[PDB]
């Protein structure tokens, strides 16, 4: 509810070491194309200012009460720390988001090219020698500046704990609108005049500082932080068939960053949000319901991964037995894409492995190449300035980047629960799946510029029912398998995997013997991953990557179409309820042979 | 004769090389490369069959040993006892006839035994396949087998990530996702925690030095001088670069060999191998005429890259790729088989060379040069062997070039279209051939060629530089600079107001008329003045 | 944050004493020379343009002394200094009364001939004397005081010794 | 070389530490649980204080564990609402009542190492600002600039049939200070 308007009082430049055209840097532009403040330097900058506040009232002492104060509003700064510190760090109370234009303005500029360009203008620098007074070799530069009287807002949360005491809430408050009264300047050469600001908190006013001023004297040490913990009920029903899946689709109204690994400074981003990050919205909407902790225990619930929507539907991982011509061919191209279960490789031409991305729906006589679905993203670059040289610096990295899923993007998961379950739901409630609409933060630096995300939930879809071929069984890897060897560590193989789907469908496998069709086409994983409610790292998950396919020729038995069905909705091996091992079974797409089609302001 | 096809053969080099940024790492991760399929082949050989191959390696330091006959035996007929040959060694890839499954299968573990311990997080496996020599091509159709079936045996096969598995009380390795294990030492001498896997990467990064001090005395010789170095230094260059066709000579070789036999086919595939090791080696001690400033993080086969000192790299490229041309012309165990394959009795080779300041993370300036190279090496589509069917590329040479210039972005897409203002023009020519105009005379798109060499760039360069004072003042490219921005018709416009005053603006022109800095290319307008003005100051050369 | 112990806050009427010229770009149609305008067109000093012309006085005043001038006026290279203590803020000027930006032509005299030179003919717009602009210092003091040299500073803009913009030696300034 | 390994299932984790209490005495544990990673150690005669309590699965209990000593590992996972598979592995063939008792040879063994979170703050803590303490079993006190780092041995072995060897288990050993 709360928001932060800024007004700008001078010409002001922000965000990127890119420069682009004639101009040497250029001003970070948000998804419109229009310059923004990004949440990170508004907190930056707030914090800044705050921590002025603080250190005078602490009479100047870098530690003590008031510092305390900052920390408990804006969280804890580890990588400042000096000693041994034995509590884990506080997350911020304040999540504050970006600063964008007047939503009625930015609709304005929409496809007009040469007006976004005019929102900002070269700003000349030279530098000069001193002894001559001529402008020194190499010391030129043109610099874009945005025009002064842009009025940006950002949303702001004060997640307040459930508990603090209304003196406390005053004190809260004081800080943050002495901190925004004394912030006067953002952005690039704050100390030559540009970046010039008004930043103003609703419903914080002069009011609120005066308090502080009348009462600072009287002020306490801040609470306690506590951890949330889990409370288990173990109250739920048995799980009884049928399963209802619920489609939750996700859109991103912000950019998200869900980490895929680090190298060097950069975080790289998934193409897809993992179930994991829903289990925390599964909670805060069901868990009134039902025991959401023992659910998941038991295997009663399983979020999926969220995949790009296609056709309406969740895109799928590229199966890796699709593969391309290597000159002009693949499902980038949109033709020369060979299913290699059941082509031979043409004879000269070379073909490369398909190795990402997702696709649409396919039928049996689909006449054309599956609808290819792409994940767009975007790459965000920050610094950390040290507090006394006011610059960032060695000593506190200083520099580092995001990748992240840019906003606009849909992805659809799906929440799958057992009749028993839906019935203890709507007993209690008739309409609970219109309690599903949520917007929720997921990801990394989920508390500011990035992760805000849409949830809508779509209508019950029908239970997935493959063809029960007796001929060959064949396996699509939807999501990445988790399997444990017989040590319980994971060092499983795919004859692991062929023992698991013969012991659980009650049927021997063979490898299919055609010398020219590859019978088996993995790809290893590990995934490395924090647990927040440990404080620890998860033991490292290892496993094959979605888009993995095998097929084999069963040798005896019977394949039940009913226990497939079953599989296909709760998959297989460790971690399902996170959407680990989803998987597909006799799906056209691999069946098919490919060779010969083609792809489909105011 | 019966026997069996090993292969031996290292994956994810890429991932293994080019991931963690420091320059230690860098090339001591290159070596460890390097040493799985030579060194620790050749020991393991000689641990199965008793045979003294490392001894010859380590005396020579050279591969070329195992083409002669005394020192590398036929397993076929009786004159020689020999129960090993070995048909191929290179970095990242062996080959070897063995005459028994057991010290075929005996030796493939011995390899990755050694390379478990040794080189953790080195991903190397083998392959061993049924060869047949009563079928007179079997050893052809033995090596197509088994690289077909090292693919598949990849899959069902327990990864290099299996291992040095996180537990949550583990910290983390500072460089990698694994979890530290021992201490290392930052550049300023801080203690950092590393993997087990980065500290024998950083240990071995002294190893390198033996080996391409070989190469040439200058190279390497003291690495944390280098670093300091490149501090010192204005501009690095990462380059790239990359032989082409030799994948498609070599999965259908049986066509050029000329007698249909398992020994020509032996004989010409070893000798091919290492000719092109030795081209590759040849045009490297030829370019560095140009500059010790460089180091070579990769150096064999058809395959370089090396970071050198910048505003040097586009004439050590140019000067290696023109080198590496000229070697494979005059080798005679290449001349044939080019010959046949491609009507033309050479290789040939393209490059990516991203030039960055030298602070600026080199594992985002390698993915730069990873994608230029891809743009270079279009040229394997736009020239090509007349009437040849499936069109075959044409071996024409070929570079593209960055130029950073920028703090963080670095995405090829984001950096091209930002210089393609308008819907009909690109500011830039860049994917330049360094081909000769006489060689390239027969191939088809010989004009888009000539649109595109890189004699049209230098010479455009030469024009900017010459002069008591410049020929075309700097005041005035920078007019023109700024105009390029436009519409062409006022791009033109500009020019017009120029373009009699500055007599030297007839060779800028390139549109037959001397009025406008465009041609019309493809039904696009392009531009080389403004790729002339940024490499203006890389273009720079000892000679 | 930085620890400051005291934050000043200079402030005063700077008056063009002759015709000012701040450029920008360059180029306008009306002249060849154009004056700088923020981004409401409004002409102004920029705080780099008036931050640069202080920071040079004190360095002629400190005898070109780089380790003094860097206590003010922060550094970017020496691990201990990095930003500036000194703060210049944007100021638009304020013409007079119907007076207006002037033009002044400007032509260059060969001289063997004693006639203007072909090309060297050019005009640059003025900012008339006698026009205003808000002096917009801040200073945050980390030690007690105020340092010696900044009040030598603001003596020497009481007497008018320092020159701001172009053409310093011809007129302006 | 002989790894042995002990196999047993549908098996409670209070009801497998109980079983392998001859083997792991003074073994380090290691329990996964929803909402904490416990450490825990076992008194000299293999057993935990409040074992019961402590290992129940019914309410946010643990889920994983790991108990590890010199001479043996055991690893135990859940697989349907408390009961779930115990291995126990060994360098030594011993007897263990109802496990079924298997093996794979191995061609070498290399010891490993992993550094432990943080530097100094019976039991000691170690602490660090990213993660805060972590109170580890460890009877000698720390100095100030120590370590503590787990040890481990990775068992190497061919797997496939054409020769390839990999590490087919790693087995953990014990905290040491260095
Ligand atoms: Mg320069
Ligand atoms: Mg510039
Ligand atoms: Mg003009």
């Amino acid at each position: 509810g709360i928001e932060i308007t800024i007004t700008m009082q001078s010409d002001w430049h922000v965000g990127t070491g890119m420069g682009r055209g004639e101009l040497d840097s250029v001003v970070q532009r948000d998804g419109d194309n229009l310059p923004y403040i990004p949440g990170k330097t508004l907190t930056g900058i707030l914090r800044d200012s705050c921590e002025q506040v603080a250190l005078g009232l602490d009479n100047g002492q870098t530690r003590g009460l008031w510092h305390g104060w900052i920390n408990f509003i804006f969280g804890d700064q580890p990588a400042l720390a000096q000693g041994a510190i034995e509590p884990e760090p506080r997350p911020a109370l304040i999540a504050i988001g970006s600063a964008h234009l007047d939503p009625k303005l930015k609709a304005a500029f929409q496809g007009k090219k040469q007006l976004q360009e005019a929102i900002a203008f070269m700003k000349p620098g030279v530098a000069i020698d001193a002894i001559t007074g001529t402008a020194k070799k190499d010391f030129l530069r043109f610099e874009e500046v945005v025009r002064l009287g842009a009025k940006l807002t950002a949303e702001v949360e004060l997640n307040l704990p459930d508990n603090l005491s209304e003196t406390n809430k005053k004190v809260i408050a004081g800080i943050l609108a002495s901190g925004a009264k004394l912030t006067e300047r953002l952005g690039g050469k704050r100390r030559r005049g540009n970046g010039r600001c008004e930043l103003k908190f609703s419903g914080y006013s002069d009011q609120q500082i005066q308090w502080l001023k009348d009462n600072y004297q009287s002020v306490d040490q801040p609470p306690k932080y506590q951890q949330n913990k889990l409370q288990s009920a173990g109250d739920n029903p048995e799980q009884q068939p049928p399963w209802h899946i619920i489609p939750l689709t996700i859109k991103t109204l912000s950019p998200v960053v869900l980490p895929a690994r680090t190298v060097g400074n950069v975080v790289e981003c998934l193409d897809y949000i993992p179930g994991r990050y829903l289990l925390g919205y599964i909670h805060k909407t069901l868990g009134e319901y039902f025991d959401v902790s023992q659910a998941i225990a038991a295997g009663d619930l399983i979020i999926t991964n969220a995949t790009i929507k296609i056709d309406g539907k969740a895109g799928r991982a590229t199966p890796f037995c699709l593969f391309g011509e290597k000159l002009d061919g693949g499902l980038g191209k949109g033709k020369g894409v060979y299913n290699r279960f059941q082509e031979s490789e043409p004879d000269g031409i070379q073909l490369k492995g398909e190795r990402g991305g997702y696709v649409g729906q396919f039928e049996q006589e689909q006449r054309n190449l599956p609808n290819t679905g792409k994940i767009n993203s975007e790459l965000f670059t920050h610094n950390t300035i040290q507090d006394d040289v006011q610059r960032p610096t060695s000593d506190v990295g200083g520099v580092y980047s995001y990748e992240a899923i840019i906003a606009g993007q849909t992805f659809v998961a799906e929440l799958r629960l057992p009749d028993s379950l839906v019935k203890q739901i709507t007993s209690k409630n008739k309409n609970w799946q219109a309690q599903l609409k949520a917007t929720i933060r997921i990801g990394q630096s989920k508390k500011d510029q990035y992760g805000k995300i849409e949830v809508t939930s779509g209508n019950s879809a029908d239970l997935p029912k493959p063809t029960g071929n007796n001929k060959t069984l064949s396996i699509w890897f939807l999501s990445d398998i988790l399997l444990r060897g017989d040590r319980l560590n994971f060092n499983a193989t795919p004859d692991d995997l062929k023992k698991y789907l013969e012991n659980a469908l009650d049927i021997k496998l063979k490898e299919r013997s055609d010398n020219d069709l590859i019978c088996i086409a993995l790809r290893s994983q590990r995934t490395e991953s924090w647990q927040v409610r440990w404080g620890l790292p998860r033991p490292s998950l290892v496993g094959w990557q979605a888009g993995s396919c095998l097929i084999y020729d069963i040798e005896s038995g019977t394949v039940n179409a009913e226990k497939l069905q079953e599989l296909m909705i709760t998959g297989i091996g460790d971690r399902c309820t996170e959407g680990y091992g989803q998987i597909g079974f006799n799906d056209p797409l691999l069946s098919a042979s490919l060779g010969k089609l083609t792809a489909k302001s105011n | 004769f019966q026997g069996f096809l090993v292969l031996i053969e290292t994956s994810g080099n890429q991932h293994f090389i080019f991931s963690t940024n420091k320059l230690r790492e860098n090339i001591g991760a290159s070596e460890l490369t390097y040493l799985a399929t030579t060194e620790i082949l050749f020991q393991g050989v000689d641990r199965v069959f008793q045979t003294n191959y490392y001894d010859q390696w380590s005396d020579t330091n050279s591969l070329n040993f195992l083409a002669d006959s005394k020192l590398n035996p036929a397993i076929d007929d009786p004159k020689n006892n020999a129960d090993i040959e070995i048909l191929l060694a290179t970095s990242g890839k062996a080959i070897a006839l063995v005459k028994e499954e057991g010290k075929a299968k005996q030796l493939i573990k011995e390899v990755t035994k050694q390379a478990l311990i040794n080189a953790p997080g080195l991903e190397i496996g083998g392959i061993y396949v049924n060869c047949n020599w009563q079928d007179k091509l079997g050893v052809a159709k033995a090596v197509k087998e088994a690289h077909k079936q090292f693919e598949v045996n990849r899959a069902k096969r327990a990864g290099a990530n299996g291992r040095f598995l996180r537990l949550p009380i583990a910290a983390g390795c500072s460089v990698s996702e694994l979890p530290a294990s021992d201490f290392d030492y930052n550049a300023d001498g801080d203690k950092i925690p590393v993997s087990t896997v980065s500290k024998v990467k950083r240990e071995t990064a002294k190893s390198a030095k033996k080996r391409l001090r070989s190469v040439d005395g200058r190279l390497v010789n003291d690495l944390a001088q280098l670093e300091k170095s490149f501090d010192e230094l204005d501009w690095l260059a990462v380059v790239h670069a990359d032989g082409n066709g030799l994948g498609q000579i070599l999965l259908s070789l049986e066509k050029y060999i000329g007698e249909q036999t398992n020994r020509n086919y032996i004989d010409k595939y070893r000798r091919l191998s290492l000719a092109l090791d030795n081209c590759t080696i040849n045009a490297f001690k030829m370019a560095i005429a140009v500059f010790l400033p460089i180091v070579p993080l990769i150096l064999g086969g058809d395959d370089l890259t090396v970071i050198c000192r910048g505003d040097y790299a586009l004439e050590f490229t140019r000067e290696f790729l023109e080198a590496f041309e000229g070697q494979t012309e005059t080798h005679d165990d290449i001349k044939v088989i080019a010959q046949k394959a491609f009507g033309v009795d050479r290789l040939s080779a393209c490059a990516g060379i991203s030039i960055i300041k030298p602070h600026f993370p080199f594992s985002v300036a390698y993915t730069l040069a990873e994608r230029l190279i891809k743009s270079a090496k279009e040229v394997k589509q736009k020239v090509t062997v007349t009437n040849s069917s499936p069109i075959t590329p044409f071996p024409c040479s070929a570079i593209d070039f960055h130029i950073l210039y920028d703090s963080s972005g670095i995405d090829f897409d984001r950096i091209r279209e930002k210089l393609r203002p308008e819907d009909n023009t690109e500011l830039y020519n860049r994917p330049y051939v360094v081909t000769a105009a006489e060689n390239l005379s027969q191939a088809q798109g010989y004009e888009w060629s000539q649109a595109h060499s890189l004699q049209t760039l230098a010479d455009r360069v030469s024009y900017l530089r010459s002069e008591g004072k410049s020929a075309l003042p700097s005041s005035q490219s920078h007019a023109l600079r700024t105009a390029l921005y436009l519409e062409k018709n006022e791009a033109d416009a500009q020019y017009s107001l120029i373009s009699q005053r500055y007599k030297i603006l007839k060779n800028f022109a390139e549109d037959g008329e001397n009025k406008s800095l465009f041609h019309l290319e493809n039904g696009k307008y392009v531009t080389r003045f403004l790729d002339a003005l940024d490499a203006k100051d890389f273009f720079a050369n000892a000679n | 944050a930085r620890k400051v112990t005291t934050r000043w806050k200079i402030t005063g009427t700077l008056i063009a004493e002759t015709p000012l010229h701040i450029g920008g770009v360059g180029g306008d149609a009306d002249t060849d020379l154009a004056l700088a305008v923020n981004g409401a067109g409004e002409y102004y000093v920029p705080g780099t343009s008036l931050a640069g012309a202080l920071r040079g006085w004190m360095t002629q005043l400190l005898n070109n002394d780089e380790s003094q001038i860097k206590d003010l006026w922060g550094d970017h290279l020496d691990a201990k200094r990095g930003a500036s203590f000194v703060i210049v803020d944007d100021a638009v000027i304020h013409i007079p009364n119907n007076a207006d930006v002037e033009i002044r032509e400007g032509v260059g005299i060969d001289r063997h001939f004693g006639t203007a030179a072909n090309g060297f003919k050019y005009s640059r717009a003025v900012i008339p004397k006698g026009s205003k602009f808000k002096l917009p210092l801040t200073f945050d003091s980390q030690d007690d005081g105020l340092p010696n040299a900044l009040i030598q500073l603001l003596c020497a803009l009481e007497a008018g010794d320092i020159r701001l913009g172009a053409a310093k030696t011809r007129g302006l300034g | 070389k002989n790894l042995y390994h002990y196999h047993q299932y549908e098996i409670t984790l209070e009801s497998a530490v109980d079983s392998c209490k001859n083997h792991l005495q003074a073994a380090i544990g290691l329990l996964y649980s929803p909402q904490k990673c416990e450490l825990v150690k076992l008194d000299n005669s293999g057993k935990l204080v409040d074992s019961y309590n402590r290992l129940k699965f019914n309410n946010l209990g643990v889920f994983e564990a790991r108990f590890f000593n010199l001479n043996c590992e055991l690893r135990w996972v859940n697989e349907s609402n408390g009961n779930g598979t115990a291995v126990l592995l060994s360098e030594s063939d011993i007897t263990l009542t109802g496990f079924e008792k298997g093996l794979q040879e191995f061609i070498t063994a290399i010891d490993q190492q992993y550094l432990l979170w943080g530097e100094p703050a019976g039991w000691q803590r170690l602490a660090e600002a990213r993660i805060g303490k972590l109170d580890i079993p460890l009877d000698n006190p720390l100095k100030p600039k120590d370590r503590v780092f787990l040890t481990s041995e990775e068992y190497i072995a061919e797997v496939d049939d054409f020769g390839n060897c990999a590490v087919i288990d790693e087995r953990l050993i014990k905290l040491e200070v260095k």
